[PDB]
C-alpha cells in the first residue's frame, strides 16, 4: 500500500539528489551574458520605428 | 417684490450645480459609464443648455439687450426644452424596459444604438425648433391664428405625449416594484428588508417624479395658451410659472441623488 | 518499516537543503548590481480583437506570429489575424468550460480542454474548408489546466488530478504519464529545445520533467500557495512561477534553487499569467487585480503596467520574435502591446 | 486593397456575423450551478461536467453539475448557484452548514445569489415525530428555540434560520439567499424562475442606478 509509494518518493528524492549542481555565480554570469547577448534582439525592450512594425 | 427673485437665484443655481457636478463624476467616474447613464448625461446636458438659456432672458428684463440674431437664444431654448423632454421619455421608456422586463436584456454592447437614439432625439428637437424662425415675442400681432395653432402645438407636443408616456411606464414601474416587493425571503432581516424597503422608495420616488413633471410644467404652457387667446400684477405669476418650468430640470438630477447609493458617494467625493 | 523510511527521507531532504545552500555563492541581485536599469516602459494597445462573449482563459501565439488562437467561457475557439483583426477561423466547442488553448508549431491544429477532461484537436486546414476534431483525447481523471504541441503528432497534458500525460494524437493514447504531485497542476511549459518541461501544481511546488523518460528531474519548492502559471527562460536553463501569494519566483536548473523573487508590498493578488520576453530581460505577469504587471527579471524592479482590462487577466503571451503581447482577460476582450 | 484583403474580409464578416447570431441565441440564456451536496437528492431536484436544460416561461435555463477550491472560479457569471442539503439527518447537517459557509464567503462567489433547497423534509418529518434522534444531541441550541405538527414546523424553521443566519453574517446586500423546503415536489423549477427573475430585477435596478 503506502510502503510502495514511500519507496517510489525515496527512490526519486534520491536520484534527485546526486546531480550535479552549478554554483549560483555564475549561473547569473550565464544568465546575464544570455541577456545581454540577445538585448537588440528584444523589440519589447527596445521599441523598433514604426516603419517596420505591423501593429501601427 | 424682489424676494421672489432670491428663490429663482437659488434654485437656477442649484440646478447648475447638480448637472455640472454629474457630468464631472459621469465623465471623471469610468464605473458608472454604461448604455443607462448616456440618456442621464444627455439630460444634464439638456438642463445645463436650459438654464444657461433661461439666464439672460430674466437677466435682460430686470426693448432687449441682445441682437436681433441673439432669435439664436430662442432657438436654443426650444431645442433645449426639447431635448430634456424627449431625453425624459426615453429613459421612462429604458427604465420600464429594465424594471418590467429584466429577463429580456439588450445593454451590454449597444453603446451605438443608445447613442444614435440620443443624436435622433437632439436632432429632432433642433429640428421642432426651427418652426419658430420667425421672430423678443415669438410672433407679431398679425399672427393671430397661426400664432394660436403654434401655440397649441408646442402645448401639445411638449405637455400632452411625453407626460402620458411617462406618467404610463412610471405607474407601470411603480406597480412592477409594489408587486414585486412580496417575492422576498421576508424574514431574517439584513438581507430581505432592505430590498423590500428600497424598492417599495424607488416605486414612491418615481411616482413623486412623474407628479413634479407635471405640476412643474403646467404653468408656462397655461400662461403660453392663456397669452395666445387674449399687464396688471401678473408679472408675479409669470415670474413664479417661469421658475416653476426650469425648477423641473433643476430637480431631474436630485432624483439620482435621491436613489442611488453609489451616485451618492461618487457626488460627495466630486463634491 | 514506515518510521525509519521517513527518517532516511528527512535526512536525505536536510543534506539536500544543505547542498542547495552550500551551492549558493552570491545573490542575483549582488551580481546584477552594475547593470543599466531598463526603466519605465510603456505599452500601448495596438490592437483590441473583440468578438468573444464570455470570459477569457487561454491564447496561445502561432509560430508565425501573425495567427493566435483564443479560448472562452462561451464555448467558442476563435482563430484571430492580430495585423488585421479578421477572424480566420472560429471553431464551435462541445464543452463551455475550456480552461487551455494551444496552437501547433505547424500550425496545422489547434488544442482546447477543460472541464470536460478531455484534450480535443482540431484539424485547421481541410480539403472543404471547414474544421473538425481530428481527435478526442480521452484519459485525465482531473480537468484540463494546460497542453502544449510537442509536434504534429504529440502533446503533452496537465490536468487537476495531480497528473502530467504525454498523448500521441495518431493513436489517442497516453505514451507517458507523469506522477508526483500533490496537487492540481496548474500550467506548463515546454522547453525551447522540446527536451524537458516545467510543471507548477498547487502543492506550491514545481518538478522537472522529461519526455523522452518519464521522470521528475528535479523538484522546486518556495512559494507558499498555489502556483497558477509557470514559463521557461529562453535559454532554457531557467523558468519563472507565478503564484497565489502575490509573488513571482524565477528558478534555475543549473543551481537547483530559487533565484529572485517579484513582489511588492501593493500587490496582494496571486498571479494569472507569467511570460517572458524574446530576451528574458523583461518578464510580464497577469494579476488578479485587473492590471498586468511588467518586472524587470533581472533587477525584480517594475518597468510597466498593462492597464486597460476592466476585468481579470487571465492570460497573456509572447510572439516568437518578440514583437507583440496579447494579454486576454475575463471582459472576453484581447489586447495587443507593442 | 487587394482582392485576397476582400476575401479575408468577407470571411471576418460572415464569421463575426455568425458570432453574433450565436451570442444572440446564447446569451439569453441564464447559468445555474448546480452545487449542492450527495446523498442530499441534488441530481433528481428538476424532473467530468453534467449539463441539463430546461426552459420554463419561454426561458431557458442551463444548469451545471461538477462530478472544488479552483475550478469554482469558471462559475463567476452565473445567474445563481442552487444548494440543496439534506434536512432529514443530522450527523451530515453541520458539514452542510460548513459548506454553505465556505461558498458564501467565497471571494469569486461574492456576488452570486445562492438559491437554498432544504431537501428531503418528508424525511425531516418522520424523524422529528418518531422522537428517535433529537436535534438538541447535535444542535443544543435547539433546546432553548422557540417558533415565532408544531414540533415539524420548530425543526424545520430552526435548520432553516440557522443557514440563513449564516447568509446574513456577510454580504451587505450585495447578493441574497433564497431558502425553500422540497420534499418529490415538482415546482422547482418554478421556484428558480421566480428567484432568478428577482435577482435580473435587482441586477437591473443596481446597474440602472435605481438603488
Amino acid at each position: 500500500a503506502s510502503i510502495a509509494q514511500a519507496r517510489k518518493l525515496v527512490e526519486q528524492l534520491k536520484m534527485e539528489a546526486n546531480i550535479d549542481r552549478i554554483k549560483v555565480s555564475k549561473a547569473a554570469a550565464d544568465l546575464m551574458a544570455y541577456c545581454e547577448a540577445h538585448a537588440k534582439e528584444d523589440p519589447l525592450l527596445t521599441p523598433v520605428p514604426a516603419s517596420e512594425n505591423p501593429f501601427r | 417684490l424682489c424676494a421672489i427673485y432670491i428663490t429663482y437665484a437659488v434654485i437656477i443655481s442649484v440646478g447648475i450645480l447638480g448637472n455640472a457636478i454629474l457630468i464631472k463624476v459621469f465623465f471623471k467616474t469610468k464605473s458608472m459609464q454604461t448604455v443607462p447613464n448616456i440618456f442621464i448625461t444627455s439630460l444634464a446636458f439638456g438642463d445645463l443648455l436650459l438654464l444657461l438659456t433661461c439666464v439672460p432672458v430674466d437677466a435682460t428684463h430686470y426693448g432687449w439687450l441682445f441682437g436681433r440674431i441673439g432669435k439664436v437664444l430662442s432657438f436654443i431654448r426650444l431645442t433645449s426644452v426639447g431635448v430634456s423632454v424627449f431625453t425624459l421619455t426615453i429613459l421612462s421608456a429604458d427604465r420600464y424596459k429594465a424594471v418590467v422586463k429584466p429577463l429580456e436584456r439588450q445593454p451590454s454592447n449597444a453603446i451605438l444604438k443608445t447613442c444614435v437614439k440620443a443624436g435622433c432625439v437632439w436632432i429632432v428637437s433642433m429640428i421642432f425648433a426651427l418652426p419658430e424662425a420667425i421672430f423678443c415675442t415669438s410672433y407679431p400681432v398679425s399672427k393671430k391664428l397661426l400664432q394660436e395653432i403654434h401655440s397649441l402645438l408646442c402645448f401639445l407636443v411638449f405637455y400632452i405625449i411625453p407626460l402620458s408616456i411617462i406618467s404610463v411606464y412610471y405607474s407601470l414601474i411603480a406597480r412592477t416594484l409594489y408587486k414585486s416587493t412580496l417575492n422576498i425571503p421576508t424574514e431574517e432581516q439584513s438581507h430581505a428588508r432592505k430590498q423590500i424597503e428600497s424598492r417599495k422608495r424607488i416605486a414612491r420616488t418615481v411616482l413623486v417624479l412623474v407628479a413634479l413633471f407635471a405640476l412643474c410644467w403646467l404653468p408656462n404652457h397655461l400662461l403660453y395658451l392663456y397669452h395666445s387667446f387674449t399687464s396688471a400684477m401678473h408679472f408675479i405669476f409669470t415670474i413664479f410659472s417661469r421658475v416653476l418650468a426650469f425648477s423641473n430640470s433643476c430637480v431631474n438630477p436630485f432624483a439620482l441623488y435621491w436613489l442611488s447609493k453609489s451616485f451618492q458617494k461618487h457626488f460627495k467625493a466630486q463634491l | 518499516e514506515l518510521d525509519q523510511l521517513r527518517q532516511e527521507a528527512e535526512q536525505l531532504k536536510n543534506q539536500i537543503r544543505d547542498a542547495r545552500k552550500a551551492c549558493a555563492d552570491a545573490t542575483l541581485s549582488q551580481i546584477t548590481n552594475n547593470i543599466d536599469p531598463v526603466g519605465r516602459i510603456q505599452m500601448r494597445t495596438r490592437r483590441t480583437l473583440r468578438g468573444h462573449l464570455a470570459k477569457i482563459y487561454a491564447m496561445h501565439w502561432g509560430t508565425d506570429s501573425r495567427l493566435l488562437v483564443s479560448a472562452s467561457q462561451d464555448g467558442k475557439l476563435i482563430i484571430w489575424d492580430s495585423y488585421t483583426t479578421n477572424k480566420v477561423h472560429a471553431i464551435p466547442l462541445r464543452s463551455s468550460w475550456v480552461m487551455t488553448c494551444a496552437y501547433a508549431p505547424s500550425g496545422n491544429y489547434v488544442a482546447c480542454g477543460g472541464l470536460d477532461n478531455i484534450c480535443s484537436i482540431y484539424n485547421l486546414k481541410t480539403r472543404e474548408g471547414n474544421v473538425r476534431v481530428s481527435r478526442e483525447l480521452a484519459g485525465h481523471t482531473g480537468y484540463l489546466s494546460c497542453c502544449r504541441f510537442l509536434d504534429d503528432n504529440q502533446i503533452v497534458t496537465s490536468s487537476g488530478d495531480t497528473t502530467c500525460a504525454l498523448w500521441d494524437i495518431e493513436t489517442g493514447q497516453q505514451t507517458t504519464t507523469f506522477t508526483g504531485h500533490t496537487g492540481d497542476v496548474m500550467s506548463l511549459s515546454l522547453a525551447p529545445d522540446t527536451r524537458l518541461f516545467v510543471s507548477g501544481a498547487c502543492d506550491a511546488s514545481a518538478k522537472l520533467w522529461d519526455v523522452r523518460e518519464g521522470m521528475c528531474r528535479q523538484t522546486f519548492t518556495g512559494h507558499e500557495s498555489d502556483i497558477n502559471a509557470i514559463c521557461f527562460f529562453p535559454n532554457g536553463n531557467a523558468f519563472a512561477t507565478g503564484s497565489d501569494d502575490a509573488t513571482c519566483r524565477l528558478f534555475d536548473l543549473r543551481a537547483d534553487q530559487e533565484l529572485m523573487t517579484y513582489s511588492h508590498d501593493n500587490i496582494i493578488c496571486g498571479i494569472t499569467s507569467v511570460s517572458f520576453s524574446k530576451s528574458g530581460r523583461l518578464l510580464l505577469a497577469g494579476y488578479d487585480d485587473f492590471n498586468c504587471n511588467v518586472w524587470d527579471a533581472l533587477k525584480a524592479d517594475r518597468a510597466g503596467v498593462l492597464a486597460g482590462h476592466d476585468n481579470r487577466v487571465s492570460c497573456l503571451g509572447v510572439t516568437d520574435d518578440g514583437m507583440a503581447v496579447a494579454t486576454g482577460s475575463w471582459d472576453s476582450f484581447l489586447k495587443i502591446w507593442n | 486593397v487587394s482582392a485576397e484583403d476582400k476575401a479575408a474580409a468577407e470571411r471576418s464578416k460572415m464569421i463575426d456575423k455568425n458570432l453574433r447570431e450565436d451570442g444572440e441565441k446564447a446569451r439569453r440564456t441564464l447559468r445555474l450551478l448546480l452545487l449542492g451536496a450527495d446523498n442530499s437528492g441534488k441530481s433528481t431536484i428538476v424532473k467530468g461536467i453534467f449539463e441539463t436544460k430546461f426552459q420554463v416561461d419561454k426561458v431557458n435555463f442551463h444548469m451545471f453539475d461538477v462530478g472544488r477550491r479552483k475550478w469554482i472560479q469558471c462559475f463567476n457569471d452565473v445567474t445563481a448557484i442552487i444548494f440543496v442539503v439534506d434536512s432529514s439527518d443530522y450527523n451530515r447537517l453541520q458539514e452542510a452548514l460548513n459548506d454553505f459557509k465556505s461558498i458564501w464567503n467565497n471571494r469569486w462567489l461574492r456576488t452570486i445569489s445562492v438559491i437554498l433547497f432544504l431537501n428531503k423534509q418528508d424525511l425531516l418529518a418522520e424523524k422529528v415525530l418518531a422522537g428517535k434522534s433529537k436535534i438538541e444531541d447535535y444542535f443544543p441550541e435547539f433546546a432553548r428555540y422557540t417558533t415565532p405538527d408544531p414540533r415539524v414546523t420548530r425543526a424545520k424553521y430552526f435548520i432553516r434560520k440557522e443557514f440563513v443566519d449564516i447568509s446574513t453574517a456577510s454580504g451587505d446586500g450585495r447578493h441574497i439567499c433564497y431558502p425553500h423546503f422540497t420534499c418529490v415536489d415538482t415546482e422547482n423549477a418554478r421556484r428558480i424562475f421566480n428567484d432568478c427573475k428577482d435577482i435580473i430585477l435587482q441586477m437591473n435596478l443596481r446597474e440602472y442606478n435605481l438603488v
